[PDB]
């Protein structure tokens, strides 16, 4: 038989990183397939809320900070060398973090965090960032001694987009 | 699971299998693992009386989403970049630097892979055996990078170009790779 | 031409590999 | 049928250990986020500093966040202070890239429009003590 | 591994080893290390009596693979990249990265 109907939260030391929203507590007659006869139980059920401020300044605004620096790349001349570096810096600061993430979560494959999906989607854009950027910087340095610009450039990369893009030369 | 006694024998008690697999009934399913079979059986040893024993066999399946999501996937980005520093030109100085960071983050997940892993000398999974593969492919695109890059810096005034650099990396190569200058 | 060659043995790689 | 008996250690700490190893690189880091802005544009160095300067103050972030406790009742105030100094820092690599940009526009790309040669020829650099 | 027995001494129980080596009729391979010998003695000191002493040695040999897939495959592989800084040019600005 239950006292009252929920936990005594009367000498509850605080924690200061846990809230208690609820704590109630339900009584069961249950019959296990081991054995013939019905069994009684009790059933308490915390129901917690983390207080989100330790995470909030040490994971999320560097992590979003850091993945707003992966559309930066393309502001940046390629007459300058520091297209690489950048996109390099920001992979890797983004795989420190993924390894954060991944050491402080459990490893439960019944769903994916939001926090994860979004460094997992972060890490394949900034990876065709690069892809992208080394093929520009192949585009800029070339001469005509060593290759023939074609016919249909003439009038799609010079000719259609810039007047579609707002350059006009 | 291997129960047995540490009083008695096979001489002076018997131990009975009842059913032939161990029951699911109060279960409460991992999240992680999936149990996909329970067997159990009961080991007697011939020419060797005083001997009982019970086994459990526990055959259990991984969900593997978690580790594919977090794991796979970067480890064939990390090596999607690897065949990628030869088509950035030379001209540029922003070789060397991909390179070496290719070949940092691939030693990077080869350490975090040997942590989650056993250290036994069973077999290496075949992660460690590809990352091993792709370190010593990037190495190997690292001396050629520097080689490929003593090559284009020669002057006129203090190199001489061969005849058969002449003859070879001028005129049938760049025929035999679809270059055609 | 070491483009060519490092991808077709990295292909061959990642075959002989992930075969099973 | 309530009585209990209460003492109060009040302990004060001798901050001379975390002074000299955390406070010092702390603002030696600071120091340098500023510093960025000197350097010439010409010299292709203006990404090394700013992406180093920023990586550092990360590498402090979560080594400061370890000795802390885990509560969310409240924040130091490093830790205020290194994500101030954190957010001015990527202020200074997305204001270095878009100052960088515009020093190698040439004639054959870009046109300079009226109003950017009429306002940052005359009125700033008269303002800002330049005098070309 | 060092057996005696604390309350009494040899002028009191004797301490005889029964087999030279040590049983590995429940022994499973651990897959981490091999064990080769596994020899035990009787130790006693003439011109000190009161002393039995029974000691077994456990001489294992550690089975090289995964410190050699991890540790040495990259320490045999950064090394090379040391005497590699010198035939690079130094008109291309990449020595002080390598
Ligand atoms: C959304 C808030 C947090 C700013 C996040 C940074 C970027 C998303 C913004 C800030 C500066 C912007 C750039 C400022 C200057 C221009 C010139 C403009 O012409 C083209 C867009 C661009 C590159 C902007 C692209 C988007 C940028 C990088
Ligand atoms: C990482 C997986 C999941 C997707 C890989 C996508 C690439 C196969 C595609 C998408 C965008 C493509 C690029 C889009 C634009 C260009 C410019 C174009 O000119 C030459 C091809 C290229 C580099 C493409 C190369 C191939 C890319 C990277
Ligand atoms: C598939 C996506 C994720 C890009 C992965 C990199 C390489 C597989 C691609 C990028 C640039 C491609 C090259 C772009 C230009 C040409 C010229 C073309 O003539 C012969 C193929 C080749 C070398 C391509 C070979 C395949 C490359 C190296
Ligand atoms: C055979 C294994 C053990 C080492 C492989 C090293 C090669 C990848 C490097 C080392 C010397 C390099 C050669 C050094 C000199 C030149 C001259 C150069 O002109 C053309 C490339 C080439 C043949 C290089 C091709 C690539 C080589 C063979
Ligand atoms: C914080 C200390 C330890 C480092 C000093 C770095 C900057 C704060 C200094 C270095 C160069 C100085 C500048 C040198 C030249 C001038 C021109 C002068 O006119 C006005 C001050 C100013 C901008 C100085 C402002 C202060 C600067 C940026
Ligand atoms: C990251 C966000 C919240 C702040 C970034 C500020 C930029 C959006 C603004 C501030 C000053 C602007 C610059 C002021 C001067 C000019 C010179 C002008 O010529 C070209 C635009 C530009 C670079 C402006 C581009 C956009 C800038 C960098
Ligand atoms: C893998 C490492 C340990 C040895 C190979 C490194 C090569 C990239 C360098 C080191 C010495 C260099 C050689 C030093 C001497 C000369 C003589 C010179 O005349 C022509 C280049 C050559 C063969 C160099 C070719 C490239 C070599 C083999
Ligand atoms: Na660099």
């Amino acid at each position: 038989v239950l006292i009252g109907s929920s936990m005594n939260l009367k000498d509850y030391w605080e924690s200061g990183e846990w809230a208690i929203i609820k704590a109630p507590g339900y009584k069961h007659d249950i019959k296990y397939n081991c054995c013939e006869e019905i069994y009684p139980d009790i059933t308490y059920s915390l129901y917690i809320r983390r207080l989100p401020l330790f995470y909030t300044i040490n994971l999320i605004i560097p992590c979003l900070l850091i993945s707003f620096l992966t559309v930066l790349v393309f502001y940046l001349p390629s007459d300058c060398g520091e297209k690489v570096t950048l996109c390099i810096s920001v992979l890797l600061s983004l795989t420190v973090f993924l390894l954060v993430i991944t050491e402080t979560i459990p490893s439960t494959s019944l769903v994916i965090p939001l926090i994860g999906e979004y460094l997992l989607f972060t890490m394949i854009f900034v990876t065709l960032s690069i892809v992208i950027t080394v093929f520009v910087l192949n585009v800029h340095y070339r001469t005509p001694t060593t290759h023939t610009m074609p016919s249909w450039v003439k009038t799609v990369f010079l000719n259609l987009l810039p007047r579609v893009m707002f350059m006009t030369r | 699971l291997k129960f047995r006694s540490w009083t008695y024998d096979h001489t002076e008690i018997d131990m009975v299998l009842m059913t032939p697999t161990a029951s699911m009934d109060d279960f409460t399913p991992s999240g992680e693992w999936d149990i996909v079979a329970l067997p159990g059986r009961r080991t007697v040893n011939p020419q060797d009386p005083s001997y009982v024993d019970v086994t459990y066999d526990f055959i259990i399946k991984r969900k593997p989403l978690f580790y594919t999501i977090n794991l796979i996937i970067p480890c064939v980005l990390t090596t999607l970049l690897a065949i990628l520093v030869f088509y950035l030109p030379s001209d540029c100085g922003e070789k060397m630097t991909l390179c070496i960071s290719v070949l940092l983050a691939l030693t990077f997940f080869l350490l975090l892979i040997s942590k989650i892993v056993p250290p036994t000398s069973l077999d290496v999974p075949l992660i460690g055996k590809y990352l091993m593969f792709t370190m010593v492919l990037v190495t190997f695109s690292i001396v050629t990078s520097v080689c490929v890059l003593n090559v284009h810096h020669r002057s006129p005034s203090t190199h001489t170009m061969a005849p058969w650099v002449k003859r070879c990396f001028l005129h049938k190569l760049p025929t035999f790779l679809f270059m055609k200058r | 031409l070491f483009l060519w060659v490092f991808m077709f043995v990295c292909v061959l790689g990642t075959v002989g590999l992930f075969l099973p």
